[PDB]
């Protein structure tokens, strides 16, 4: 399917294998469509991190499973100014 | 579709107990919060407590410890609130609200009738504005509303004989279905609710809500109403 164009909010608080776990809610009317998912380091530029859920989609108006970088993150869900930045610490390694 | 259903209006006795419930029906209950507010007649609203219905945890406003009390039953998919030794001052519509990052649904209420820490600083109390004019909302909070870098404030719109509304969420989305005129910014502790151009249609009190931590406490409130053009 196409991409989702429109934001997300969380459903509950980041849950933290290493990895975190994102309950997300869509907010477009756009579905179905794919969750657009990437990272960014702590000056907003694409750093990578590792992507578990293997096709995260919205099936109506979702659990995202994740590992994030070490350090300072933006684990992003969406594109553009709507889109759903998720500032994150992740310590060590150890 | 998603819809939060209210039990009827309860006429209680003082000193007795009484139980609310909302059954959620759309969703599973278990997905995200819920949360039970409390509005007097022709006051602002009152964030009781919140449920995490997945592992029972509750948490509360201080001003509402040893009076209500929220549980949660997921095989029914309800919620509901209990209120302890009941006076004059309970006497208040009840409204049930699903989410985090602001209350998107609301319940209908449920009228109950006894018979005979963070500051939100919303201003102004009052509005008056000509039609085609520019509203500017202002809620100032006395500690960070950051979460995620985030600032989680929301902003609600509440007609006569209505359950608020939700406008904005996380300072500045506006949320499905809401009109282009209005708008949401704020970064630490100011924010503001901006409405240009108003028109008939606004009329309404508005409210601005903090949710990164309990209490998930509500602003005083903003009653606009409309002045010669």
């Amino acid at each position: 399917y196409a991409m989702c164009l429109n934001t997300f909010v969380l459903k509950k608080e980041v849950s933290e294998h290493g990895t975190i776990l994102i309950k997300v809610e869509y907010k477009g009317e756009d579905a179905p469509c794919k969750i657009p998912f990437s990272t960014e380091d702590g000056q907003g530029k694409a750093h990578n991190g590792r992507l578990i859920t293997a096709n995260p989609v919205v099936t109506k108006k979702v659990n995202i499973e994740a590992e994030p970088p070490f350090g300072e993150s933006n684990i992003v869900i969406g594109i553009g100014d709507k889109a759903l930045k998720i500032n994150w610490y992740r310590k060590g390694p150890f | 579709v998603k819809l939060l259903e209210q039990s009827g209006a309860e006429l209680v006795k003082p000193g007795a107990s009484v139980r609310l419930s909302c059954t959620a029906s759309g969703f599973n209950i278990k997905d995200t919060y819920m949360s039970w507010v409390k509005q007097r007649p022709e006051q602002g609203l009152e964030w009781i407590g919140r449920i995490d219905p997945a592992n029972g945890d509750t948490k509360y406003d201080p001003k509402f410890q040893g009076k209500a009390t929220i549980t949660a039953d997921t095989s029914s998919n309800t919620a509901y609130l209990h209120l302890s030794s009941l006076t004059s001052g309970d006497t208040a519509v009840y409204y049930c609200s699903r989410g985090w990052e602001g209350f998107a649904y609301w319940g209908q209420g449920t009228l109950v009738t006894v018979s005979a820490e963070l500051v939100m600083t919303q201003t102004p109390a009052s509005l008056a504005v000509s039609l085609g004019q520019r509203a500017t909302i202002s809620c100032r909070a006395s500690e960070n509303v950051d979460r995620y870098g985030n600032s989680f404030m929301h902003w609600y719109q509440q007609k006569a004989g209505q359950p608020p509304k939700l406008l904005i969420y996380r300072a500045s989305n506006l949320e499905s279905g809401i009109p282009a005129r209005f708008s949401g910014s704020g970064s630490r502790t100011d924010f503001t609710l901006t409405i240009n151009p108003v028109e008939a249609d606004d009329v309404a009190t508005y409210f601005c809500q903090r949710s990164n931590e309990v209490p998930w406490t509500f602003g005083g409130g903003t009653k606009l109403e409309i002045k010669r053009p």
